């Protein structure tokens, strides 16, 4: 029915133009394998682009943008056809119309184009889409805001390369309000967008802090939906990869009790990134390590270090190891860590873990040994390590091919097990 | 010191079909 659809689409009559356009939309609207290629091969894409022009019938603009939306929803080669037909400037132009139906269709299409690659993401930005897109969040229609939020997230997504910060940072005040939304779907993509923006340099992290986003993010960690918790925790986790001052902001927002709740999540990936987030907090100063302890975060971490899946165990190891670094300044930190039974789970990790985690682990063990040695000139810990079977593990680590694990395992054996 | 576990920069296409 395609050669007749094509001729009908090229008719000078206006209502059969619409009739054919609708028909093209329906066949392109198939969840699995829409006939995008045969539609493209009909050569109708430029004609559909013409129908989005200013002062075309509103219904015709809607149907054409919808058809082009689904062509752009396909492969990159198929999306390229839409882009090469100069559809993007018209998509953006449609955002300025007064029809919420047309505007949501246009912003949906831009979501597919921007979500294709960093090239098309930046291309959409280059066509100055940010200003009309930000204006969409003042709409009376939840679905329009919902779709615009997803498209906005795609404009912030990607680190290779990152989007122009001077452009995407303009969306920060909007996103700051959007995480106070009642719509769950809006909440999800808004948090994803923030996680992308906060996935970068400390200058980017600071900007997120400056618009007072962290406080509401922490609240969203206890949201009923894991679809909200996941990007929220990711965003929070990204922020605490910054310096101690930036991390303290998240702490003051009450992230530590929230992280305690996430450590018992049924979803493993939430438990892992909870461990990851905590680890980048125990990577801070003595007072921040102490705050983690005071939030009763160590006992579930120890158990996860003992029992959880491997890639969760790694992050739990990071957290306890980073916390042990505060033992030189405050020996009670180590004394508490040992008291909570962290020595054996650390020791058992030496035979299974990767060379980076092995080093993480050896770092933790030596810190425990240093404190135990000092707590005599004022080795129980070395005795606990031997009985945990750890003295043997560390000795075996002297046959490790990597330089820094060898000499570290060597010095541990030489200093505390001579 | 801080650390990221991801480090893997994957620009998977993020698209949605409207049906």
């Amino acid at each position: 029915e395609l050669p007749q659809m094509t001729q009908q689409l090229n008719s000078d009559d206006m209502q059969e133009q619409l009739s054919a356009t609708v028909k093209f939309r329906q066949i392109l609207s198939r969840e699995h394998r829409p006939p995008i290629d045969v539609v493209i091969q009909a050569g109708v894409v430029p004609r559909l682009v013409e129908f989005m022009r200013e002062n075309q019938p509103e219904m015709l603009q809607l149907e054409a943008a919808w058809a082009l939306t689904n062509i752009a929803s396909g492969t990159s080669a198929q999306t390229k056809v839409v882009v090469d037909a100069d559809a993007v400037p018209l998509f953006i132009q449609l955002l300025y119309t007064g029809s919420v139906e047309v505007k949501e269709q246009a912003i949906w299409a831009l979501g597919n184009v921007a979500g294709d690659s960093t090239d098309y993401r930046d291309y959409v930005l280059q066509c100055n889409a940010m200003e009309p897109i930000l204006g969409l969040f003042n709409s009376n229609k939840p679905s329009l805001i919902r779709t615009a939020t997803w498209t906005l997230s795609n404009l912030c997504r990607g680190k290779k390369p990152q989007p122009d910060w001077s452009v995407v940072s303009q969306a920060l005040p909007t996103l700051a309000k959007l995480i106070y939304s009642m719509d769950t779907e809006t909440l999800v993509d808004a948090c994803w967008a923030i996680s992308y923006l906060s996935d970068g340099p400390q200058e980017a992290i600071q900007a997120v802090i400056d618009v007072r986003i962290p406080k509401r993010l922490v609240e969203l960690l206890s949201h009923e939906s894991t679809l909200v918790q996941t990007p929220a925790l990711r965003a929070v986790g990204n922020i605490v990869t910054g310096n101690d001052l930036q991390t303290q902001v998240v702490i003051n927002a009450g992230v530590l009790p929230a992280l305690r709740l996430l450590l018992s999540s049924p979803k493993e990936n939430i438990k892992k990134e909870a461990c990851w987030t905590i680890s980048n907090i125990t990577a801070g100063n003595t007072e921040q390590i102490q705050a983690v302890i005071d939030a009763n975060l160590i006992p579930p971490l120890v158990k996860l270090l003992e029992v959880a899946e491997y890639k969760t165990k790694k992050e739990a190891c990071w957290a306890i190891s980073n916390a042990s670094s505060g033992g030189l300044q405050r020996p009670d930190i180590i004394r508490y860590l040992v008291s909570q039974g962290c020595i054996k789970p650390l020791c058992d990790l030496l035979e299974i873990a990767d060379n980076r985690i092995i080093e993480v682990t050896l770092d933790a063990l030596e810190n425990i040994l240093k404190m135990g040695e000092a707590d005599k000139e004022a080795n129980e810990n070395a005795d606990f390590i031997e009985k945990a079977g750890g003295m043997e593990k560390i000795f075996n680590c002297q046959q490790n091919e990597n330089d820094k694990i060898y000499e570290k395992a060597y010095k541990i054996i030489e200093t505390y097990f001579g | 010191r801080k650390h990221k576990f991801d480090t893997s920069t994957w620009a998977l296409p993020n698209k949605r079909r409207r049906i």
